[PDB]
């Protein structure tokens, strides 16, 4: 791809985020969709792989259907109130429609097969984008109408996904798809959030998306995308295995480390909300995300592993990708809890 | 909680209202911890890069603390601003609603029945 | 002798000695603000001295 | 600046810099076939720049002062212990082989990289589409087990895929009684311990595999010893074929940005050497690995990053 | 130091953390208060603004 | 609630019953959308007609605009499955799957 | 909307058309233009959860 | 094997280099002053000077004033002859009983 | 010499899913 | 408290810093000063807890523990050397980075003034612990150890935050100081009976009780030994100062549910005790040895009565200080044999006459040799029980029975028979070990002079 | 000397380092003015003094 037309699809997608975030009709926020859509599938498409053709095509249906759902319910609300505005949907069907027509895009409730199947199929450095940027639109509209939303429902979208996602997580060896679960379960643990106080909601979201893009661009630094590749990297280059245990240990949520203050802050908040179940069902199955976050890290520097003779070329030469912002990603991804408090600023 | 209350200008940290609030102290215990993670960034930096992760690059070590202690400043001047709102929006509340928030006719341990657990 | 090396080999030492100086310089600096009670228990609540015009620092 | 995209954004081309003069050479032939003299002999007569064959210390050369590192700190092998003790259990014949792959991987890597930046065309000795006539050659003789083979196979079709082949190559024909006799008159002890059919089976793996397949790919230039005798006459023949055969003319500006791209992040280019595939003579253990990677970063210039040792030398380190 | 030193500095924890617990107390029941109602200073939600009708005449009379 | 929405309602529902369900090809998946696409159109067209919001009669014309350029990209993306594949069905796509 | 950047910079891009009530080429009232117009004159900066 | 491995190398022994190891480290210089250190500081100025401390704090739960107010109030209730102390801990009598 | 991961303990993940069954069969 | 945690935290870049030969001497004194500077806050006022600011405050029972890890800091510091000569001067400095960052979060635990800060650093001693275990482990199931000890304390962890959420909306604040003065009765709600449950399982987890106790037979005997005093001595000690810190709000109700725990020590301090006799490795017998002391303790804090608090709190000082004792001998002994089966090297009194010694009262504190702190520390929880219920006794009674029987039993079959022939690397006694045994031991009689310090808030 | 090429960042780009400063006190000068107007306009703007 022509690095200017890159930049222009990339430019693209932000404009169709931002085009939700900041729309008021309907029809625009859909139209942000579709922008963010359409310029999606040619970024996974840049490497050109069957791999990156079977997700990107995983991605698109998926991605259409949901968008069509959205139609049928702007259409309803439209016919039951006469308004574009998004404010909160009159009529009960439309918005318990568009709860799942918002969720398969951001892959939570069953309607979640797709993610790991596209984040293993495209490239890393998409990879990113894709579980970074690709969640602050449909999160933003469901902020927006958190006032009228059916707490069942969306409850338990949130348990299914941080079940699935932590169970399956559990039987993955390819970093794409134990992290494609771990967005899944973190994902479940906002939309959990979401009906009682959206700002907790963008507070774990931000501490999600600073902690990936530390994560991801680790990854991409050691270039490395099996368990096998990733344990490799303690001989050519430790300080980066070194990071990696301790972010994972902030993808656990192990607090002091960041990773806790939302976990934290979301059962301070439902507690208030006289719901002691949920809270207390969620912490007991994030240890299935921290089973495999502790054995990603114990083969990656805990326990050095057979190593291959050609590094002694690769200790040879260093790196070259500057990997920009990694070093403050780091640092808001494990400690900033003494700053808990900060999180008035959002609201 | 605060994102609908009236007079609310969208887009900008401190909303003119806010000065009249005592600024955060330049020695404040978050503001240097903050400075903290800037020296940190340095340390991972210089680490990240291969380098003397003590010695290498003091411009680049000296430009992390200093920019986040300047976002430190406005955050925390955002952060004490919404506290003092939500102060604010609360006693305000409380007075306006004398009868949903009850006074409590004082009495003394000496007439509580408090009843006692032999511990046995 | 190359008192430049014992210097420099010797200021690792310094560093507990003025972490030390230094907290006890902040938990003084942590009873200064809270002086909301200073001889206002009813117990130690006496009168101030003519030449000692607080009752503790 | 290095050549990233934000050069091509701002219109650096490199279809502008390469001209006809502009090609990449690789002389094989038999061992000491005469094939580095004509190398250099192309070389100086068409202008071009000379990288001499890759070994195990040519990516030693590259970084820093250039010196031979020790052989256990640059890949814990060496071709007079091939030469000596072929069959031996710690398997030192396929580490020389898979690191010459990799040593020539990243002399191709250069070679690609200055003429692709440049312009100035290059001239080599063998390349990675002559590594496998060796390979091949040894493990016909008994000399190595067919999964080290399908290790260097799967090595081979991951890093040499992205990158493309030369523009002409030259062969330089000499028989192999001729080679024997050769190194007969040559002296080196290890050269003495050869056997003669690893020779004939090096000329059988070239005119079988490597020639065929190369005609395919780019323009062949079969010299008899005699025929590469006299130098003029082939570089004459090498001006004059087309330069018009393989993927080298149908290269859009956005692949040249693609490929020097791979070429200027040589960890990028062996990131693959080193894939898991626990081979018997490639599993370097933990304890070894841990010691070995200390021993390096104890060499001088190892330690940080190239330009910041402090103790080879540098300045400034404390504002760079 | 003297017991003086301790029984006034708890005296002044004490007094502190307790305004601190019946604030948040407060704060609790304050919050009910206004999500259940509304007639607060938060947890407004938006509606459609008035400056946006136009009131001019149009074709069809009695609109 | 009036009649004929009931009729394009249950349309759109069959269509998204329909995309949702594949057999063999991915050109039928499309059609479907499209269809769906349709329904959505119709609907709409009908709403605002009814209710006299002349200022929103362009919404029907932003959502064919928005319709096209989606089927476009999706058959596009048919395109390179058959390049890669000789053929379109979904069923031999499952490369991904480990 | 989430981020409100048309009240801050007091640029109209879809508010024209978020209700019936507004100004329609050629002044064509809605068919419900009296109703819509009564109901958003009740409920304005009443506060979303009054307004029901 | 499949696995270039070193032996396990041997458990080397302090004393053979210098029989007046301390068990600290190989050179013996600095393996003697961490001897130093270590027998000044755990011993001298913490486990004897500490000792001292901790044999001689100042008033410890008040034992002391404890007992010089015990006796006195004996002196004054075995004097007058109150009881020399009361079932009640609080006066009944400001303690307003329920019903 | 604390134990090191060595091959067969390496491979004990290295493939496919580290739970392996018939449903992972190839 | 900043006059030992600004010290604390200054530790770090001193030893960050130091020369590849200055890091251990450098560490060593400097926390032997911190440990001295923490021999101050024994001074306690008579009744108030010493609240040195909001965040931070100390009584009879806090000052204890923190002197007993401050203590013990060096204490590693000087067991660690041995077995981490052979390594990269980065990787000591970060082994001495995880002790230091244990001792700091332990400070900052034992030091909290708010219930929910106290949780934050109790469970927060996991990540260095985890490191500590984990990389640095010598065994095979060390990998194995940290799974199971992170995921145990973890899964009573969590409900415990949840109950502690849910009491600050409760009731107002976590703070222990307002929490005990503005506390209310307990109703028998069964939802009350889950919120104890929460409060306390998190705590009996790290105590641990029996039945949920494998993750010290799979924790103690696989970490490195530094590791290993650290966990027995002090992070055992934190679920006892934990339900110390928590049954002021769990009453009236505990009573009623106290009897399945109770009892379910009472009886496991047996088995433990039982398993104790016929084991096979040192490591494991003293951390079964040290389960079943933790059960007593256990029962000490569920009869809720004045002396067994103060019997509790002795026994957890010198059990951290015995525990931590025959931890650093087993060690000496396995690396001089590199095995550690019990059966591989007896016999070693005569080699090793001043190891010898050091097992023997080693053995005697451990079989609580009157009048050491061990002993009344027992004797008191023992007289409580009895007055709670005279049938403890016999169980009780049972206990050090047995204990003397193990209490002796390893030092028959170690030091008390024959030397093996074929072994030969047994050297003289480097004075380090002897030394550090000093360390453990000589405190240990000086709290025995003076039981009056280590007797905790009831005194 | 020791590298046979030139290094990435071996003499230091003194106009990085140039910029990296002049933001620095910029940040630092502004910091000040900044704490030194709330500080002045808070004292105003309640009366205290
Ligand atoms: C929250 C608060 C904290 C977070 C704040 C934000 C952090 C952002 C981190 C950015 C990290 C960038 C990076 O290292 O990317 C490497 C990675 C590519 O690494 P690589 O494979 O070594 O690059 C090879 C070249 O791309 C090969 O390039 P080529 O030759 O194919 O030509 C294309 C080239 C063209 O490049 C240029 O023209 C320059 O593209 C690039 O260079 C890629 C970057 C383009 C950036 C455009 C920015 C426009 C504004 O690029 C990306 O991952 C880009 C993803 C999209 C932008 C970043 C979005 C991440 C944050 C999303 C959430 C934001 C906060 C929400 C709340
Ligand atoms: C350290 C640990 C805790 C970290 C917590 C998060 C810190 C980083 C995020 C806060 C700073 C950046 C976001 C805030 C900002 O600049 O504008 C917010 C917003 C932006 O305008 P807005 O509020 O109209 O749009 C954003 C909408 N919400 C808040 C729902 C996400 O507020 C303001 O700028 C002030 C006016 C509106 C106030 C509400
Ligand atoms: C017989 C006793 C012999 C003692 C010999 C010295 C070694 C044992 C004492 C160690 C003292 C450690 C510090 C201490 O207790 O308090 C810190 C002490 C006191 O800490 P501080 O200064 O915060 O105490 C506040 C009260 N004033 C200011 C009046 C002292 O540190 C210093 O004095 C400096
Ligand atoms: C808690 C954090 C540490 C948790 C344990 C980390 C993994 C286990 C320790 C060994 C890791 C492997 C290793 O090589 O460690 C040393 C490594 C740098 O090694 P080296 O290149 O020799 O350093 C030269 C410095 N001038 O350097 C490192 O490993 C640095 C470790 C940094 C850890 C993150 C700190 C974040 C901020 C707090
Ligand atoms: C108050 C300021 C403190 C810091 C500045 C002063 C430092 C010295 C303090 C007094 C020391 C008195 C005894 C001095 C003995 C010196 C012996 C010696 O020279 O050892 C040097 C050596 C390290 O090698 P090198 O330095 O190169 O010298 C040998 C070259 N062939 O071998 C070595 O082992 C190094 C020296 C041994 C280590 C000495 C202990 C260092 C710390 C001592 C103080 C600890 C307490 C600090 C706080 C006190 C107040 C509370
Ligand atoms: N195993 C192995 N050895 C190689 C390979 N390429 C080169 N070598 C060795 O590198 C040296 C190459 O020598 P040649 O260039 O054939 O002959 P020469 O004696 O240098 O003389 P000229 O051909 O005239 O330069 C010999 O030791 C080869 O065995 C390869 O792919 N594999």
């Amino acid at each position: 791809m022509n690095p200017i037309i890159y930049t222009t699809l990339i430019m693209t997608v932000m404009s169709g985020t931002m085009l939700v975030m900041i729309s008021s009709h309907w029809l625009l926020i859909w139209i942000g969709f579709e922008m963010n859509l359409l310029a999606m599938i040619p970024v996974l498409m840049k490497n050109f792989n069957p791999r990156a053709t079977e997700a990107a095509t995983k991605y698109f249906l998926t991605q259409a259907t949901a968008s069509m759902m959205l139609m049928m319910a702007i259409i309803i609300n439209l016919l039951y109130s006469g308004q574009w505005t998004i404010t909160k949907m009159f009529n009960p069907v439309a918005m318990t429609m568009m709860t799942m027509a918002l969720a398969m895009k951001l892959g939570l409730s069953p309607f979640h097969f797709w993610v790991p199947e596209v984040t293993q199929g495209i490239s890393l450095q998409a990879g990113l984008l894709l579980l970074t940027w690709q969640k602050l639109a449909p999160l933003s509209v469901l902020c927006q109408i958190s006032q009228s939303i059916n707490p069942n429902l969306m409850l338990t979208m949130a348990m299914l996904s941080i079940l699935i996602g932590g169970w399956g997580g559990l039987n993955q060896t390819q970093l794409r798809k134990i992290m494609a679960y771990s967005s899944i379960a973190h994902m479940g643990w906002m939309t959990a959030v979401l009906p009682y106080n959206t700002t907790m909601t963008i507070l774990n979201l931000l501490i999600y998306i600073t902690m990936t893009l530390a994560m991801f661009m680790l990854l991409i630094h050691s270039s490395a995308t099996t368990t096998l590749s990733l344990s490799h990297t303690w001989n050519k280059m430790p300080v980066i295995t070194s990071l990696m245990m301790v972010t994972l240990l902030s993808m656990g949520g192990l607090p002091p480390l960041s990773g806790f203050m939302p976990k934290w802050m979301i059962i301070q908040e439902m507690t208030k909300n006289e719901s002691i179940i949920m809270p207390t069902l969620m912490a007991m199955t994030a240890l299935l995300n921290l089973y495999f976050y502790m054995r990603l890290a114990y083969s990656s520097s805990l326990t050095m592993f057979p190593s291959t003779n050609n590094m002694k070329m690769k200790w040879q030469f260093e790196h070259t990708k500057q990997m920009k912002l990694l070093p403050t990603m780091i640092v808001l991804s494990t400690l900033v809890l003494p700053m808990t408090p900060a999180l008035s600023s959002l609201n | 909680m605060m994102s609908g209350r009236p007079g609310r200008v969208p887009l900008q940290f401190l909303p003119n209202e806010a000065r009249s609030l005592p600024p955060p102290k330049l020695t404040d215990p978050r503001l240097v911890y903050m400075g903290f993670l800037g020296y940190c960034s340095g340390l991972i930096d210089n680490a990240i890069r291969r380098r003397p992760v003590v010695s290498a690059g003091l411009h680049r070590q000296l430009l992390y603390v200093t920019s986040f202690v300047f976002f430190g400043y406005y955050l925390l001047k955002r952060q004490d601003y919404m506290y003092a709102l939500r102060d604010h929006d609360m006693f305000a509340y409380v007075k306006s609603h004398p009868e949903d928030f009850p006074e409590k006719d004082k009495k003394t341990y000496g007439e509580i029945l408090e009843e006692f657990h032999p511990v046995r | 002798m190359n008192v430049l090396q014992i210097v420099r080999d010797h200021w690792v030492h310094i560093l507990v000695p003025v972490g030390f100086v230094f907290g006890c310089y902040l938990d003084r600096r942590s009873d200064e603000k809270l002086t909301a009670f200073r001889n206002k228990s009813l117990l130690f609540k006496r009168e101030l001295r003519p030449n000692e015009e607080v009752t503790w620092k | 600046l290095q050549y990233g995209p934000l050069a091509f954004v701002l219109g650096e081309r490199t279809t502008r810099k390469l001209t006809e003069t502009s090609k990449v050479i690789t002389v094989d032939g038999n061992i000491c076939s005469g094939k580095g003299r004509l190398a250099r002999e192309i070389a100086e007569k068409l202008g071009l720049r000379h990288f001499p064959e890759a070994g195990i210390h040519y990516a030693d050369s590259t970084t820093g002062d250039g010196k031979p590192l020790d052989v256990q700190l640059s890949g814990n092998c060496s071709l007079e212990k091939f030469y000596d003790d072929p069959k031996s259990n710690d398997g030192n014949s396929y580490r020389l082989q898979s690191w010459l792959y990799a040593s020539r991987l990243l002399q191709y890597a250069d070679a690609l990289e200055h003429l692709l930046s440049t312009g100035q065309g290059v001239v080599l000795e063998r390349s990675i589409y002559s590594d496998f006539v060796f390979l091949e050659a040894m493990y016909r003789q008994g000399f190595i087990r067919k999964q080290c083979v399908e290790h260097y196979n799967e090595v081979k079709k991951v890093t040499a895929c992205e990158y493309l082949p030369p523009h002409v190559v030259v062969y330089v024909d000499v028989p192999v009684p001729e080679i024997q006799s050769r190194i007969q008159k040559k002296g080196n002890p290890h050269e003495m311990k050869i056997t003669a059919a690893y020779l004939q089976d090096i000329e059988n793996a070239y005119k079988k595999t490597f020639l065929p397949e190369m005609s395919e790919k780019c323009e062949v230039l079969q010299y008899s010893a005699r025929e590469a005798e006299d130098a003029e006459k082939v570089v004459e023949d090498i001006e004059y074929l087309k330069c018009d055969k393989g993927p080298w003319p149908d290269q859009d500006d956005r692949t040249f940005h693609r490929l020097r791209m791979l070429v200027q992040n040589k960890l990028e280019v062996l990131n693959y050497t080193t894939i898991p595939v626990y081979l018997p003579e490639i599993t370097i253990g933990a304890h070894q690995s841990d010691r070995v990677f200390q021993k390096f970063t104890e060499l001088p210039g190892r330690k940080y990053s190239p330009g910041y040792n402090e103790d080879v030398g540098d300045k400034w380190i404390w504002l760079k | 130091d003297g017991p003086e030193k301790n029984y006034e500095k708890t005296m002044a924890i004490l007094q502190i953390e307790a305004e601190k617990a019946e604030l948040r107390l407060k704060e609790l029941e304050v919050r009910r208060l206004m999500r259940a109602r509304g007639d607060g200073p938060w947890y407004q939600y938006p509606t459609i603004d008035k400056a946006l009708i136009d009131h001019s005449p149009k074709t069809t009379p009695d609109n | 609630m009036p009649l004929v929405y009931m009729n394009i309602i249950m349309a759109f529902a069959i269509a998204l019953a329909g995309l949702l369900m594949y057999r063999s090809h991915l050109m039928s998946s499309l059609l479907c959308l499209e269809g769906m696409m349709l329904s959505l159109f119709i609907m709409s067209t009908l709403i605002i007609l009814n209710t006299h919001f002349t200022l929103a009669n362009m919404m029907p014309i932003i959502l064919l605009v928005f319709a096209a350029c989606e089927a476009a990209l999706g058959l596009s993306l048919l395109v390179m499955v058959s390049n890669t594949y000789g053929t379109d069905y979904v069923q031999n796509l499952n490369l991904l799957q480990c | 909307p989430f981020f409100d950047v048309q009240k801050r910079l007091g640029l109209d891009l879809d508010r024209w058309m978020t209700i019936q009530s507004a100004e329609q080429p050629h002044k064509i009232p809605g068919r419900c233009h009296a109703f819509e117009k009564e109901w958003i004159e009740c409920a304005h900066g009443i506060g979303g959860i009054r307004a029901e | 094997i499949r696995l270039q491995e070193d032996p396990d190398p041997e458990d080397e022994n302090l004393y053979e280099k210098n029989p007046d190891s301390h068990g600290y480290d190989k050179d013996p210089i600095v393996d003697l002053w961490n001897m130093r250190v270590v027998f000044f500081f755990g011993f001298s100025i913490v486990l004897v000077l500490g000792s001292t401390f901790v044999a001689y704090l100042p008033d410890y739960r008040m034992q002391e004033w404890a007992r010089r107010e015990a006796e006195r109030l004996v002196k004054y209730r075995e004097a007058n002859g109150l009881p020399l102390m009361e079932s009640n801990c609080f006066d009944p009598n400001k303690i307003q009983l329920p019903e | 010499r604390q134990w090191q991961p060595d091959v067969e303990w390496a491979e004990q993940f290295g493939g496919a899913v580290m739970y392996p069954t018939k449903e992972t069969a190839h | 408290m900043l006059k030992i945690i600004i010290p604390t935290t200054m530790l770090l870049p001193m030893t960050w810093m130091s020369k590849h030969n200055m890091i251990w001497i450098n560490a060593t004194v400097h926390s032997l000063l911190i440990s001295l500077i923490s021999l101050s806050l024994l001074n306690q006022l008579g009744e108030n807890s010493l609240n040195f600011s909001l965040t931070f405050f100390s009584d009879s029972l806090s000052a204890p523990l923190l002197v007993l890890t401050t203590w013990l800091l060096p204490l590693m510091l000087m067991a660690s050397q041995s077995h981490l000569s052979k390594e990269t001067t980065t990787r000591k400095k970060l082994y001495i980075t995880m002790l230091i960052l244990l001792q700091l979060f332990l400070i900052m635990t034992f030091t909290a003034t708010e219930l929910i800060l106290f949780y934050i650093l109790f469970e927060a001693t996991l990540v260095p612990t985890l490191i500590i275990i984990t990389r640095w482990g010598n065994q095979t199931e060390r990998l194995n150890a940290g799974l199971y000890f992170l995921f145990y304390t973890l899964a009573g962890s969590l409900p415990l935050l949840v109950a502690l959420v849910y009491i600050q909306n409760t009731t107002g604040s976590l703070n222990f100081l307002i929490i005990h003065y503005w506390s209310h009765p307990l109703s028998n709600s069964w939802s009350n009976i889950f919120m104890w449950l929460a409060c306390i399982m998190a705590f009996m987890v790290k105590m641990p009780l029996y039945g949920l106790h494998l993750w010290l037979p799979k924790a103690h005997v696989e970490a490195p030994i530094a590791g290993s005093m650290v966990l027995a001595a002090v992070l055992l000690k934190l679920g006892g100062y934990g339900m110390m810190r928590i049954t002021t709000i769990l009453n009236p109700l505990t009573n009623y549910m106290a009897y399945p725990f109770l009892m379910l020590s009472m009886w496991g301090m047996i088995m433990t005790s039982s398993i104790c006799l016929r084991q096979t490795d040192l490591k494991s017998l003293i951390a079964y040895s040290s389960v079943s002391h933790m059960a007593l303790v256990i029962v000490a804090i569920m009869i809720q009565t004045p002396w067994s608090f103060m019997g509790a709190t002795a026994l957890m000082i010198a059990h951290g200080l015995t525990s931590s004792m025959l931890f650093c001998l087993a060690n000496t002994n396995y690396e001089r044999v590199h095995s550690r089966t019990m059966i591989l090297a007896r016999g070693l009194q005569t080699l090793l006459p001043l190891m010898a010694t050091w097992w023997l009262m080693a053995s005697l504190t451990n079989l609580a040799l009157p009048p050491s702190i061990n002993l009344i520390g027992e004797l008191f929880i023992i007289t409580a029980s009895f007055s709670w219920s005279n049938i403890t006794i016999i169980l009780m009674g049972m206990n050090m029975m047995i204990t003397a029987l193990y209490s002796l039993y390893m030092l028959i079959t170690t030091q008390r028979g024959k030397y093996t022939h074929h072994i030969n690397n047994i050297k003289a006694s480097f004075t380090r070990e002897n030394a550090l045994m000093a360390l453990h031991i000589l405190p240990l009689l000086l709290l025995t002079l003076n039981p009056k310090m280590i007797l905790g808030p009831l005194y | 000397k020791f590298y046979i090429r030139e290094p990435p960042h071996g003499s230091p780009d003194w106009l990085k380092v140039g910029l990296t400063l002049g933001t620095s006190v910029f940040l630092w000068i502004y910091l000040i003015k900044q704490h030194k107007e709330d500080v002045l306009e808070y004292k105003r703007r309640n009366g205290l003094e």
